């Protein structure tokens, strides 16, 4: 029943006593459920060191993982030039699952094309596919390019790229000029992050292998960057307003945030923004190249040392204030351009906001997830805060990853607790959150279901989480945020100190009870 | 609207395409005046944008995986499973992660390793694995991703040798997503697996009691609530649910079901498979019902009251006696604030056709509909619910959307995530006809009411007057 | 009892056995407090309609008021200008609380002297205290300018500042072209934004009455802007950035952005920034004067006329899409600059969010209180969002601001169920809530004690607040946000939405009771 | 750091000053009657960090007592900067039964301060018993104007309260009377005195013990007094009151029946102390329960007073924390040993913790009140090492220039204070509020402080106020 005047949706509808009536008969009747004491009891057993032993000796099964496939990122990758429609060579599917994943967290359009090979290409190949999709493509939304990756199908099937795209273009089905950049981007290999590292490379030898004769390394005084895969669209604004802040020459090499932001004025625009094809073919002649995310761009390190001859600089990811200290000391020493006063101020702005906040942060413990870069500026970061990232979780982390951040967490006292887990998911964390149970999660929004799970076991064991990283679909805008530089810090900072006070604020909330420490200023 | 005017518009789009594309795409766009209109369940056209997604989708996320108690496997790499994750609201009643795992991703995370040397050895040891972490589950499917079938891996093997090891159900499906032209096939082959390896368990049991009045609800995967707000009335009515597959399913419903007197399709597409086999082999009748909106639903309500005594038919007029002040004054309410406004729909293989009776309901007319992935008799059961000289399009294009949209000019469009964005910044109202954009149930009369506040709420938003600022 | 490696503080300390019986002892032994059951009785009641109409007949009696006194707004208005020390005539307790009451908020050093009265300058005058508080203040704290306002006690006793500043200056405590503007600003008239426009106009006047015959209107070609008592720096700050952007020449009249923002470097900088002198004094050959804050820049609006001979704009606050548009279009207007694109997109990304965001907004009620400008552009953007601000409540509010309101509820549906409260306060408020229950609250932080309260009449009646507006005290750093313009309206409606959908995940987190509704997605 | 550097200190930071000026605050800076004057008007314009005495009567005395609702009558001002900004923590149900975090005022207008205020009071009272049935008594704290239009809130008091058979008291706190809010603490307990603490002088009902006790001068701050509390109930006292923290009016009203009091802060409460002994014999002794050699010094003299069962009691008590508190010292003094705290605060903080900083290893090489007298400041010799400097109402501008050159470790002070070192990067405790945290009284108490004297002074920010490139 419905009272038209005040309308329920699912929640609190069916907690009318008709609804929760049916719901017992219908359990009752035919679901032949195992007994709520026997729920219980499998539930607290799933709480135990005892399960999380038997959990951490996993060797086949994967639960609730945190990474996705290699041709998502590259996806991602593509969307950041001008004018550029990605391409999934594959299998259809793929690319209805990777636009939606992109649509729910920028709450934006996004384009993407397969081309559809199914189970007759399996036998024989989808060379035809190529030609044809290429063509439709080109025609029907006119990009001034198309870099094309592949679904696992079509790599398990062996199907050569780079010549089912020069034939498209011998046959006529595309004019030979005509950009096609192309990567082999294997599910089964790696992560997303990997098909981002390999869709770049692949863009930058397509306007540069074969033309290298005409560079000089310096030649257009700027600088290179390379964002990697990301996904705030603050991350982007930051790294370009403070090298402009600077004076400094750069190139922003995938540069989506146009794309992912335009204007609801009336009309759709499938493109915006991006990185031009110029400015790929000139980056050659840049001074250098800087990696924002390095350690999932190691196939385009090699190649922009071994091929453009660049000495890319050794800097971390710039998160917190290390790490944006040496980032844009690194960035002067290559321009020549010094620090300005605007940025000197706000670095001293979050180092003032640091010592305002250092009471409510100090010692509060984090769990933490997410890609190998962001990971480690986090854990960076809450050092320097006096947290201790007790939980440093990376599915798609490696060994020599670990090693690094192992040995940041050695630097400070804060990391005394610490342990770095890759290769472990969020079922995984589950257990590490009820065994040695943090103060917070830091993490995407798979992490609710975490919060719910020690919400369950009691009030006193929640975990609450702190929704930062990709994907975040139950959270309006948070894509817009910043998490580099002193901007992106400042966020953090702020997201972190008030996450604590809320919690506080709802645990002294008890009238006659807790409410004594229920100050008004904190 | 002039027939003449929707032929140009269709010939007009159609002049961008390669000739070897706008001759395929002509035959699946025509002007409604049964059969000889339009083809359907074809290939999708390379590079052109379709909205459509693969046979994984088809099986795993539609049908297999809204079964609550079951752990269903993503057996392959990383990738479907993750973004198939509580991605689709097949609402449930469980403890997560104890009991019931729908909203959890289970996968065997391929890496070269198993592309090369095959997967069926981590197959067998991911089983055992689940077995001793999720020791309640009731059984498990092995929802396989596009290598499985090319590397010529064997999981009905597995299968067969893990279930008998351990007296479990394990379930393969080769739902491979290169199979198929869209997540059409998806619903068959799980329909099958479903038949060959669950349904078939109780053949030869008789504890449970039956009665005359019992039913089964077949195609509701419970979006929002919607099973729960349908089977309340058939139950107010008499009748006893069974079952309800796959929405809020448990596998004992499912192998209950051959035992119901009559089966009540709502998605036709998804399940006529399943249903036509348990009228071959049990000899149980099936029915098709529509509960969108009060004259679909009270058509339906009388149309399976009549299958059954006067006891039951006057039951039927009680609660359709009961929820009339109900629905009248939803009606009362917002028809006249969405009176004479126009409606295009995209959808799957159901919605499309199946909501426009409660569209109508409220004043509203569709004046172009479409499907992903429907066949020619779903085509066919859509010629008699859309008006003639309106729009239609299977496997709509990208393209065609946004052209047929920027000529006809509809007040609301009901579609999915994909489209969603596009046409909010063309300033279109959008509603989700999915995931009923985070809201519902749509389904019978507490639906309607939730359905008719929703289609206001989004087409006389006050943001639509904004989208064009005073000095151009 | 501490355990060394786990010290408790105040919070949950008290909540051990040996606190818990100790206070139970206490309260048993010695306090003859009511019985819990007639406390209970008496809370219930203070729910009811029958209490609020008591409630609401009170004449005498303030209960929890939200606003403060004249000179409070009179030191943030001295604070924006260059190098200036405000400076209040009366006694030194006040300048204690308006130090402390700006430091809890911005988290900031505030800088502020009294010149001490005390009893018998009661009874003869503090002229004494003038002429030694500014030759002191001069020389210790090295001001360029001192502005001069009073407390209610030299208010009361009747002190003629104009005479007492300019005997200064006669027997040289202070040089004669030491720029003393002053204001008489009695806590028993008005606000603390009264005090911000009486300090404003005294310091105008200081500046140009004097001199207005070489003025011409329009010749320095800017226009000049008046932010009244703001408290957020987003709101200097966005000010500026979209004049900048237009390329529009401007002059911001009192500035306190840097002064209350400087950097953490190892130094306390007293001043910094600040409107200078040379400004004021060519303030009236601006092209025309801009008010922000209208309804509380009403004898600011008289002078700026009067003698600047400016035809101040009809523009209501710039908070929200229509009135930013307005505010936009009449700059253009009075200018001749073009509105850029990059304003333009920025109109269209907030319009864009409203698009994404409005199915959980929609029919959302609100109770929200502040002053009266801020106010009404809370009121204006709520109804653009689709909102019902049923409880609309304007301490300091006066009637023909409620007839502009109610004027503006009017022209929406929206605005059906709303109704304009003024002269009412937070205990007035807190009744509201309760009878007319809303969604959210948004408020300051003294909000905080109306959520308590609710919560204790049940979990289905707490109504959550959302921290908008001055005071805020508990949470860090929410000074620094923005609600003017565009960027305030995309602030503003990002809190809302997720306030909305925290407080969803909340009421669906219960496992197997209401989480079928928990959604990944939404 | 020597006795001639701070000498030179002394006069070099005076300078700045105009004569008037600077002949005055020589005589308020001093290096440890004969060393420095106190409890003296403050100079005009040169930023005090002294408060009023309505903050003296309102804020700190009668506030915190719960079950009263008490009138900021005048303006609206002075009730709202000072509403929930002092931590005097209490058990109630706020609104109904308790009022401490609320703001009640009169929020006088031109009417008022043309015409009076005294009808307005009146109806207001019969307001607040409408509306807040539960209270307990009502105090009217004045603010400035009231005295300076004259009107007579004494004889609205007695007049109402004959009328309601209802306890309501007259403050005339005005915030011109006085120098500080030292005055404001002399009303506060005379209005205590005149207008409550004789209820019950013909009540013979109350069952008295041996060990009856009373906590005076302590507002339990963060829940200081309940941690205070809970030590002397250990030790087998019964505490029948707590003088304002967590206090009730029937505690206060019980006073006088008590054997010992016991006075934390003096400056507060040595005046209704002395009251006591004199009228009704009550005896009274200071203590310090400021970490765990104070406290342990504290509760023996107690026990002293009392018989040889309490005194065993002492030592149970004292053996009972003695792992505890050494634990603290353990983990936290090699953290903090050998640093340097300058402390700026009220009228007995500044030296009444100089025992929990020398408890860590810390040197408090600086100290000075807001309001002492020179009864305070004989107290702070014994408790100071040599040569250390001393400040009474400290202007901003010496503050900061004595920092500059002693360069501090950690500074404890008030919020108007706190930004300025912080920027500075000098690490700063919040020793009036405790920074949000506490509480610091008795052994619990010192865990938490040493806790809270690490987290700042050895925080990471700390290293980071200097750019890299700068
Ligand atoms: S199953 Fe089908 S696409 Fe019948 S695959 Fe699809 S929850 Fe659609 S039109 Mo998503 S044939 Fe169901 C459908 Fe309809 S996922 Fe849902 S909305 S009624
Ligand atoms: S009452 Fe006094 S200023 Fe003794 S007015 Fe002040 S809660 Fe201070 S040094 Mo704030 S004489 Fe108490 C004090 Fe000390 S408010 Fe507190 S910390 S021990
Ligand atoms: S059509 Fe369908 S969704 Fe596509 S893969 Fe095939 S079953 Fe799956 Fe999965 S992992 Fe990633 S998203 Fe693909 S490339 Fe391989
Ligand atoms: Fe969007
Ligand atoms: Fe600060």
């Amino acid at each position: 029943s419905q009272q038209v005047d005040k309308i329920k949706a699912s929640y609190p509808l069916f907690l009318d006593q008709d609804y929760k009536d049916m719901l017992a008969k219908k359990r009752d009747g035919f679901e032949e459920k195992y007994p709520q004491d026997k729920i219980d009891e499998v539930f607290q057993w799933t709480t135990t060191k005892e399960y999380q032993e038997l959990n951490f000796q996993r060797e086949a099964l994967t639960v609730n993982p945190a990474k996705a496939c290699q041709p998502l990122g590259a996806v991602l990758c593509a969307l950041g030039f001008e004018k550029t429609m990605p391409y999934v060579h594959g299998s259809q599917g793929c690319v209805a699952y990777f636009r939606s994943y992109f649509n729910r967290h920028f709450r934006e359009p996004v384009s993407c094309v397969s081309d559809s090979m199914t189970e007759d290409a399996a036998v024989f190949g989808g060379q035809q596919n190529m030609k044809d999709g290429l063509q439709n493509c080109k025609a029907t939304y006119k990009p001034d390019m198309i870099a094309v990756s592949t679904t696992c199908m079509a790599e398990v099937i062996g199907d050569d790229l780079n010549a089912f795209i020069n034939n498209s273009k011998k046959e006529g089905f595309i004019p030979d000029e005509f950009p096609v950049p192309f990567a082999h981007t294997p599910a089964f290999v790696g992560s997303h992050v990997t098909g981002w590292d390999n869709m770049f490379e692949g863009i930058a030898r397509y306007f540069t292998l074969k033309s290298m004769d005409d560079k000089v390394v310096g030649s257009n005084k700027k600088i290179n960057i390379v964002p990697g895969f990301e996904t705030y669209l603050g991350n982007f604004r930051v790294i370009k307003r403070m090298l402009s802040e600077m004076g400094v020459g750069y190139s922003l090499l995938s540069d989506p945030e146009e794309v992912l932001d335009t204007p609801a004025d009336g009309q759709f625009r499938m493109y915006a923004g991006g990185t031009t094809q110029e400015e790929m073919k000139d980056a050659p002649n840049a001074l250098n190249t800087v990696l924002l995310q390095p350690w999932h761009l190691e196939k385009t390190k090699k190649f922009v040392e071994g091929t453009w001859k660049h000495e890319v600089p050794k800097l971390n990811i710039p998160m917190g204030l290390d790490w944006t200290d040496e980032f844009l000391m690194k960035v002067s020493e290559i321009s020549g351009q010094p620090i300005p006063a605007s940025l000197t101020k706000e670095r001293g702005r979050l180092v003032d906001m640091m010592t305002d906040s250092h009471t409510w942060l100090h010692g509060k413990r984090f769990a933490l997830w997410g890609d190998p870069d962001f990971v480690m500026g986090l854990v960076k970061f809450l050092l320097e805060l006096g947290c201790e990232p007790v939980h440093i979780l990376c599915h798609n982390g490696n060994k020599r990853w670990k090693k690094a951040v192992d040995a940041i967490l050695a630097a400070s006292p804060y990391g005394k607790n610490a342990t770095v887990y890759i290769g472990k998911d969020l079922w995984h964390l589950r257990s590490l959150v009820f065994t040695d149970k943090p103060d917070f999660m830091i993490g995407n929004s798979y992490g609710k279901f975490i919060q719910r799970d020690t919400l369950h076991k009691g009030k006193e064991f929640e975990v609450p989480l702190i929704r930062i990283g990709f994907p975040i679909f139950d959270r309006h805008h948070l894509h817009r945020s910043t998490t580099l530089g002193y901007e992106g810090a400042m966020q953090i900072l702020t997201t972190l100190v008030n996450s604590i006070l809320e919690r506080l604020d709802e645990e002294t909330r008890g009238m006659q009870a807790t409410d004594y420490n229920h100050d008004l200023v904190r | 609207m002039s027939r003449e005017e929707v032929e140009s518009l269709i010939q007009e789009v159609l002049e961008v395409y390669p000739e070897k594309a706008r001759k395929d795409r002509n035959k699946h766009l025509a002007v409604n005046d049964s059969k000889k209109c339009i083809i359907s369940n074809k290939k999708s056209q390379p590079g052109l944008m379709t909205i459509r997604g693969c046979a994984y989708a088809g099986s795993k996320g539609v049908v297999w995986g809204p079964i609550k108690d079951m752990i269903h496997i993503s057996h392959g790499p990383v990738g479907c499973g993750q973004y198939s994750r509580a991605g689709r609201r097949n609402y449930y009643i469980g403890t997560t992660g104890v009991n019931a795992f729908v909203t959890m991703n289970f996968t065997s995370d391929f890496q070269e390793k198993d592309i090369v040397f095959g997967g069926d050895k981590k197959l067998a040891k991911l089983i055992d694995e689940v077995e001793t972490l999720f020791p309640l589950n009731k059984g498990i499917s092995v929802q396989s991703e596009c290598p499985i079938g090319l590397i010529g891996d064997d999981i009905e093997s597995v299968s067969k040798v893990k279930g008998a090891e351990l007296s479990k159900t394990i379930v393969p499906v080769r739902c491979e997503g290169f199979r198929g032209v869209s997540q059409s096939l998806g619903h068959h082959i799980a329909n099958d697996a479903v038949r060959d390896w669950v349904l078939g368990k109780r053949d030869e049991d008789t504890t449970f009691a039956s009665t005359p009045y019992d039913v089964a609800i077949i195609g509701d995967y419970n979006i929002g609530g919607d099973a729960w707000s349908s089977r309340i009335l058939l139950e107010e009515m008499g009748l006893r649910c069974v079952a309800q597959w796959s929405g809020d399913g448990s596998i004992s419903e499912i192998e209950l079901t051959p035992k119901v007197k009559l089966n009540l399709v709502h998605c036709y597409r998804s399940m006529n498979y399943i249903s036509r086999h348990m009228e071959e082999k049990y000899g149980i009748p099936w029915m098709e019902y529509n509960f969108f909106g009060p004259t679909k639903t009270i058509e339906s309500l009388r149309a399976i009251a009549a299958k059954f005594d006067e006891s039951i038919q006057k039951k039927c007029e009680e609660v359709i006696a009961k929820y009339k002040p109900e629905w009248e004054a939803v009606v009362a309410k917002y028809r006249p604030r969405l009176e004479g406004k126009r409606v295009m729909l995209y959808i799957g293989g159901l919605r499309p056709r199946h909501v426009i009776g409660a569209y109508e309901d409220l004043g509203m007319e569709v004046v172009g509909t479409g499907y992903e992935f429907a066949h020619n008799d779903d085509y066919d059961r859509t010629m008699k619910e859309m008006g003639d000289s309106t729009l239609l399009y299977d496997d709509v294009t990208g393209y065609e959307f946004e052209e047929f949209v920027k000529r006809i000019k509809p007040d609301l469009i009901g579609s999915g995530i994909k489209e969603k964005f596009i046409f909010q910044k063309m300033g279109i109202p959008f509603r989700e006809m999915h995931s009923w954009d985070y809201s519902g149930p749509y389904h019978g009369f507490d639906g309607f009411a939730i359905f008719a506040r929703d289609m206001d709420m989004t087409l006389n938003n006050p943001c639509w007057k904004k989208l064009q600022a005073p000095w151009e």
